[PDB]
RNA sequence: CCUCCCGCUCGGGAGGAGGCACUCUGGGGGGACUGCCGGCGAUAAGCCGGAGGAAGGGGCGGGCGACGGUAGGUCAGUAUGCCCCGAAACCCCCGGGCUACACGCGCGCUACAAUGGGCGGGACAAUGGGACCCGACCUCGAAAGGGGAAGGGAAUCCCCUAAACCCGCCCUCAGUUCGGAUCGCGGGCUGCAACUCGCCCGCGUGAAGCUGGAAUCCCUAGUACCCGCGUGUCAUCAUCGCGCGGCGAAUA
C-alpha cells in the first residue's frame, strides 16, 4: 500500500505501471520504429479505438496490444464476487480490466529475476518472437504451389505477441504458472530465443517449412 | 480569483470540473484524489497534469465531480476536462497543440457511445444469431 | 485537518476496529460469529476485526447518509448465493449482525435514531471519527 | 329429469386461464395487461389507431 | 507449534490429516466444514493452523463436543438433524449414524409404498423432474453417495 | 423410536396445535390453513367406519392430505386417476402425504 | 390569491406545445404573475413485441414508443382568473390537471 | 450568512439560507455539402489522399422489403367456403396426464481453479417498473420472512444494492476449501391446495467433470469478447424473450 502510492508518484514523472521509465530502451532496427508504441507514454487500457484506420492498429501501446491478445479465450459463462469464476479463463473470458493486473505482475516477475527495465524484456521478445519468413498454401492461376512469402513489420509483430500468447496458455494449464509468471517465464525466454519458448519453436518451424517449400 | 466552468464527457461519464485559484486542491466527487483503489485509472488523471507541470498544479483548484459508471471511465472524464481547464486558464496555443500531439482523449471525446440491442432471431446480444445444424 | 473525505479506506478501518477495542464500549457479542452470520461463508472467521470491521464501516456510513435503514446495510455489502447451474443472483446480508451494530453504537453515543424515522451520527460519533482521520491523513503525507 | 345451474364454478382465482381479451376471447393466448388486455396478433392489427409509433 | 504429527486420530480411530483442521474434520462423515468451525471455538483453538500439531488434550475436548452437540450450544438449526423421526428433540451424525439414518427412513418409505422410496431404486431423482435423457451418453448421477 | 412420535395414542389426544411442533413445514401449512369442502365429508366417512351409522368403505380424490393419528388403522381408496388403489395406513406413516402411497403412473420397466 | 399549478401532459408534441404557449401568453396579461412553462420528462413507454404469428424461422420484432411529455405551470391568480385561462379550446387529447393551494 | 465536527489555526467536509451556474429534461435552431485543396480517372461520373474541425466522403444505428414463389407456416387467435358431431367429437365437475425414460439430437446455462476462494474495506451506472402496487424507516426473527409504518398514480418518493474493479489480510494447486448433482432433516412464502410438480434459507450429504473425435456455428468496433442491471408476460415455474449501461479488442 505505501510502495503503491510511490507508484504513483513515480508515473507521474513519467513511467509505465508506476516504475518503468520508457526511455530505458531505444527500437534500433528501423523496420519496427514506426510499427511499436514504445516512445509514446503512460497507460495501456487508453480506449483510444483502433483498426479504425488502414493502420489504426500500428499505434497501439505494445502493452495494450499484449493485455488483448492476452485477454482472447471466451464464451457466454458469468463472473463476479460471489462464488463466481471462468467465466474469465486461462485467458479473460472476461475484460482487459483484470487482464491489466496479469501484465504488470508479469512485468514484476520478470523484472524481478533479470532486473532491467522489463520493457527492454518484451521489445526484445517481439523482435525474436516474430519468423521472417512463412508458406501460404497459395495457388495463383489455378496452379497450387506452396511459396516464398516475406513478412510483413506490422504481421511480424502480431505473430511475436499472439505465439507469445498462445504459449504460456499451453503452460499454466491448471499448473503452478500463473499468468502473471507463465507470461513472465515466456517473456525472458523469448527475448533470448531460449529452447524453452513455445513462442520461438514457431517462429523457426515457420521459417524452416518455408525455406523447405520455396 | 476566477470561475472557469468547463466539461469533459467520455463513454457517458460526464464530469463536472471547475478551476479557481487557490493551493493544490484535488477534489474528486467530494473525496480527495486519494481515496480511489486502482492505481491504474488515476495514472491516467495524471498524465496531463505532468505534461503542463506541477507548477501550474500546485497553483490552482481542481474539484470536479464525474457521475459517470465506469472507474476508468471516470478517470477518462477527469483526464479530458482538466486538459481542457488548463488550455482556458493560461490560454496559450503551446499548452493546447502540446496536448493533441501527445494523444486527441485529451481534447476529442467520441464521435460514438452505444449501440442497442438488436431484436435478434430468438437469442442473447445486438450482434448473434441463433446456432444452425440443419445441413 | 480532515474528515472520513480524506483517508483512504485501507487505512482508516484497522485504525477505526483498534479503537472498537481501545475504547472499550462495542465488543463481539458470542452468538453473532458462531452460526449467526450473513449469508453463506466458505468459512466462519474467528475474528474481532470481523466484528469491527462490520461496525467501522457503520461509522462511515451513517456519516454520509441520512436515514440509512437495515435494509439498505444488508444489501450494501456485496456477496451471492448459488441457485445451482441456473447463474448466481443478488441477495443481502444477515440483519443479525446489523440491528445488533447499531444498538452496540447506541448505546456507545456513536450513533441516535433521529425523530424523522432513521439514523444519523451524533457529534460523539462525529468526533471519534475526525480525531482517528486526523492521525491517518497525517501519517499518508510521513511514508513514501 | 333436473339440476341446477351451470356456467362454470370452479377456481380460476390467477394465472392465464383467469385473463381473457376484449377482442378474440381466449385465455392461453396473450394478454398485455397495461389496461389494454388482447392477443399480440391484435395489438399489432390495432394499434395505428392507437397512436403508437413504429418507429424504434 | 504444539507437538507435530502427521497422523493424530480424531473422532474414535478415523485419521485426522496434515491438510487444515477445518479440512481434516469435513472428511469424516458427519462433520463437515461450517460443523467443524463451530467446534473450533467451544473448544478453544486457532482455526486456519495445520491438523496434527495437536497434543492428547485437544483431542478429547472435541470427541465430547461431537457425542452430544446440543449440550454445548450450537444452536437448533446449526446442528446436525434437529427433530428426528417425530420424538428425538436433536441428536449427532456421524459416518455410523448418518449411514443408518438415512438407509432407516429408506428402508420405512419401501414398505410404506410411497412414490419416495420406489423412486430412490429404479434410478430417478423424486423432485428433480426430468430423466427425459440427463444422465446422458450411458452416463449416472450415482444418486446417494460417493464413487471416489 | 419404534412408531412415529410419542407413541401412537398420545397424538389422538393431543390433534390441535401440539403435533404442529414435531411435523414438516408443509404438513403444518394445510393443517392450519385448513382444508377444503371435499376434506369435510371425508370427516363423515371416517368416523361412520370407527363407530355408528352404517359405514362406507372410505373413498377419496385427496392426495393433499398429511396423515394424521386418529386415520390410522382404516383401509383407504386413493384414486389413481383411472381406479382406487388400496393403502393400509400404519403409524410410521404419520408425517407423509396421502398421495404418495397409491400410485400417479402404471409401474413397468422402460424399454 | 391561490398558487395554482396547471399540470398538463399530452401523448403527441405539436399539440402539447401550442396550449403552453397559449397559456403562457393570455395568463401574461390580467391579475396573473406566471412561472414559466417548464418541461419535466417523456416517461417513454417502450413496449417490445412479438411481430409474427408463428414465432417462426426468425422473427422480427417490433418496437414500440409511446412517449407522454409532461409541461408544468405555477400561476398566482383567483379561482375566476383560472377559469378564463381554461376556456382554450385543447387538442383532443391533453390532460390539463389543478391542484389549488394558498 | 448560519448549525455541526476536526485542526498543525494554514486549512478539509456535511446541513439550511441562498443561487439557477452546471449536469440534466424536451422543444426548437445551426453544423458535413466532395464545399476547398492535391492525385488517379474522358477536364464528366466516381475513387483515392490532404488541411481546417466535435464530427466526414452511404458519418454512424434502426424502421422502411416490389411483382412473386416454396401449394412453407397458422383454419388450435380472430375472420371464413366446405364437411362432421348432436347426452355426444357437446357440457359440468374432482383427480391424474403435458413434469413419464434404456436412449438419440437441437438450442442454451453452469463448469473443469491461483488471471483463484474466504473475509473486510472503498469508488462507481443506465433503461426501466411501481396501488390490494413499489415499499423508506423502526422493530422481532440466524435467514427465508413476519409485525408496525412514512412517501409515492411520479424529473420531486420506492425497487436500489450495480456487477466487473482495486487494496490489505487468511488460504497455498488437490478431483481439492474446485464443482455443485443426489439424498435426510428443520423452516418460510403464495394459493382451497405446491406428493405427483414451486422457489428460497440453514445444517448434514457431496455425484460426473481435471479442457473434450469425426464434424460444425456465430460475428467485422464502441462491435465481438466480458460483467451485472431492468422489464414483459406476471401469485408461483425464467439456465427464457425483449431491452440497458460498465470493461473493451483480433483480423479483414
Amino acid at each position: 500500500a505505501k510502495p503503491l502510492n510511490e507508484r504513483f508518484f513515480i508515473p507521474h514523472e513519467i513511467k509505465v505501471m508506476g516504475r518503468w521509465s520508457t526511455e530505458d530502451v531505444e527500437v534500433r532496427d528501423p523496420s519496427l520504429k514506426p510499427y511499436i508504441n514504445l516512445e509514446p507514454r503512460l497507460l495501456p487500457h487508453t480506449h483510444g479505438r483502433h483498426a479504425k484506420k488502414h493502420f489504426g492498429k500500428a499505434n497501439v501501446h505494445i502493452v495494450e496490444r499484449l493485455i488483448n491478445k492476452i485477454m482472447r479465450s471466451g464464451g457466454s459463462h458469468y463472473k463476479v464476487a460471489g462464488h463466481f469464476m471462468r467465466r474469465e479463463h486461462r485467458s479473460l473470458n472476461s475484460k482487459k480490466v483484470k487482464a491489466y493486473e496479469v501484465v504488470k505482475e508479469a512485468f514484476k516477475i520478470i523484472e524481478q529475476r533479470t532486473g532491467k527495465n522489463p520493457i527492454q524484456v518484451l521489445v526484445w521478445a517481439i523482435e525474436n518472437a516474430a519468423p521472417r519468413e512463412d508458406t501460404t498454401s497459395v495457388m495463383f492461376g489455378g496452379i497450387r504451389y506452396h511459396v516464398a512469402v516475406d513478412i510483413s513489420p506490422m504481421r511480424r509483430l502480431d505473430v511475436a505477441l499472439r505465439n507469445i500468447a498462445l504459449g504460456a496458455s499451453a503452460k499454466c494449464y491448471r499448473n503452478k504458472m500463473s499468468f502473471a509468471e507463465a507470461l513472465a517465464e515466456e517473456i525472458i525466454l523469448a527475448a533470448n530465443k531460449d529452447p524453452k519458448s513455445y513462442a520461438y519453436s514457431k517462429k523457426l518451424e515457420i521459417e524452416r517449412i518455408a525455406e523447405s517449400s520455396r | 480569483m476566477r470561475i472557469i466552468q468547463t466539461t469533459g464527457k467520455r463513454k457517458t461519464a460526464i464530469a463536472r470540473a471547475v478551476i479557481r485559484e487557490g493551493k493544490g486542491r484535488v477534489r474528486i466527487n467530494g473525496k480527495p484524489v486519494e481515496i480511489i483503489e486502482p492505481e491504474i485509472a488515476r495514472f491516467t488523471i495524471l498524465e496531463p497534469l505532468i505534461l503542463a507541470g506541477e507548477e501550474i498544479w500546485n497553483s490552482v483548484d481542481i474539484d470536479v465531480k464525474v457521475e459517470g459508471g465506469g472507474f476508468m471511465g471516470q478517470a477518462e472524464a477527469a483526464r479530458m476536462a482538466i486538459a481542457r481547464a488548463l488550455v482556458e486558464w493560461t490560454g496559450d496555443m503551446s499548452l493546447k497543440e502540446k496536448f493533441m500531439k501527445y494523444d486527441r482523449t485529451m481534447l476529442v471525446g467520441d464521435p460514438r457511445r452505444t449501440e442497442p440491442h438488436k431484436p435478434n432471431r430468438s437469442t442473447k446480444g445486438p450482434r448473434a444469431k441463433r446456432q444452425k445444424s440443419y445441413r | 485537518m480532515a474528515t472520513v473525505y480524506d483517508v483512504p479506506g485501507d487505512l482508516l478501518v484497522e485504525r477505526v476496529a483498534q479503537r472498537l477495542k481501545e475504547i472499550p464500549e462495542i465488543k463481539p457479542p458470542e452468538w453473532a460469529p458462531f452460526v449467526k452470520t450473513g449469508r453463506h461463508k466458505e468459512r466462519l472467521p474467528e475474528q474481532e476485526d470481523w466484528w469491527y470491521y462490520r461496525v467501522a464501516s457503520i461509522l462511515r456510513r451513517v456519516y454520509l447518509d441520512g436515514p440509512v435503514g437495515i435494509e439498505r446495510l444488508r444489501t450494501y455489502y456485496g456477496g451471492r448465493k448459488n441457485r445451482g447451474h441456473a447463474p448466481e443472483k443478488f441477495y443481502k446480508a444477515g440483519g443479525s449482525i446489523i440491528r445488533k451494530a447499531l444498538q452496540q453504537l447506541e448505546a456507545a453515543g456513536f450513533v441516535e435514531k433521529v425523530p424523522g424515522k432513521g439514523r444519523v451520527i451524533t457529534p460523539k460519533g462525529r468526533s471519534f471519527l475526525d480525531k482517528i482521520a486526523t492521525e491517518l491523513k497525517k501519517e499518508l503525507e510521513e511514508i513514501i | 329429469m333436473a339440476k341446477a345451474d351451470y356456467n362454470k364454478r370452479k377456481p380460476r382465482k390467477f394465472g392465464k386461464g383467469a385473463r381473457r381479451c376484449i377482442r378474440c376471447g381466449q385465455y392461453g393466448p396473450i394478454i398485455r395487461i397495461q389496461g389494454l388486455m388482447l392477443c399480440r396478433h391484435c395489438f399489432r392489427e390495432v394499434a395505428p389507431k392507437l397512436g403508437f409509433r413504429k418507429y424504434e | 507449534m504444539a507437538n507435530f504429527r502427521h497422523i493424530v486420530r480424531v473422532a474414535g480411530v478415523d485419521l485426522d490429516g496434515n491438510k487444515q483442521l477445518r479440512w481434516a474434520l469435513t472428511a469424516i462423515k458427519g462433520i463437515g466444514i461450517n460443523f467443524a468451525t463451530m467446534v473450533c471455538r467451544v473448544a478453544g483453538l486457532d482455526p486456519f493452523m495445520k491438523a496434527g500439531y495437536l497434543t492428547d488434550e485437544q483431542v478429547k475436548k472435541i470427541e465430547e463436543i461431537l457425542a452430544d452437540p446440543v449440550a454445548h450450544g450450537i444452536p437448533r438449526w446449526a446442528v446436525n438433524r434437529p427433530k428426528d423421526y417425530e420424538t428425538g428433540r436433536d441428536l449427532h451424525l456421524i459416518t455410523a449414524k448418518l449411514d443408518m439414518a438415512i438407509r432407516e427412513d429408506i428402508m420405512r418409505l419401501r414398505r410404506i409404498r410411497a412414490y419416495r422410496g420406489i423412486r430412490h431404486e429404479l434410478g430417478l431423482p423424486v423432485r428433480g423432474q426430468r430423466t427425459r435423457s440427463n444422465f446422458r451418453r450411458g452416463q449416472t448421477v450415482g444418486v446417494s453417495r460417493k464413487k471416489k | 423410536f419404534r412408531y412415529r412420535g410419542y407413541t401412537l395414542e398420545q397424538l389422538m389426544n393431543m390433534s390441535l396445535e401440539e403435533l404442529a411442533r414435531l411435523f414438516p413445514a408443509r404438513q403444518r401449512r394445510s393443517l392450519k390453513r385448513g382444508l377444503t369442502p371435499e376434506q369435510k365429508k371425508l370427516l363423515r366417512k371416517i368416523r361412520l367406519a370407527k363407530k355408528g351409522k352404517y359405514k362406507k368403505p372410505i373413498r377419496t380424490h385427496c392426495r393433499d392430505m398429511i396423515i394424521l393419528p386418529e386415520m390410522v388403522g382404516l383401509t383407504i381408496y386413493v384414486h389413481n386417476g383411472k381406479e382406487f388403489v388400496p393403502v393400509e395406513i400404519k403409524p410410521e406413516m404419520i408425517g407423509h402425504y396421502l398421495g404418495e402411497f397409491a400410485p400417479t403412473r402404471k409401474k413397468v420397466e422402460h424399454g | 390569491m391561490q398558487k395554482a399549478r396547471i399540470k398538463i401532459a399530452s401523448t403527441n408534441v405539436r399539440s402539447l406545445d401550442e396550449v403552453a404557449n397559449q397559456i403562457k401568453q393570455i395568463a401574461e396579461r390580467t391579475g396573473v404573475r406566471m412561472s414559466g412553462p417548464i418541461p419535466l420528462p417523456t416517461k417513454r413507454i417502450r413496449i417490445t413485441t412479438r411481430k409474427s404469428p408463428d414465432g417462426e424461422g426468425s422473427a422480427t420484432f417490433d418496437r414500440w414508443e409511446l412517449r407522454v411529455h409532461k409541461r408544468l405551470i405555477d400561476i398566482e391568480a383567483d379561482e375566476r382568473a383560472m377559469r378564463q385561462i381554461m376556456r382554450i379550446r385543447v387538442p383532443e387529447d391533453v390532460t390539463i390537471e389543478i391542484e389549488l393551494i394558498s
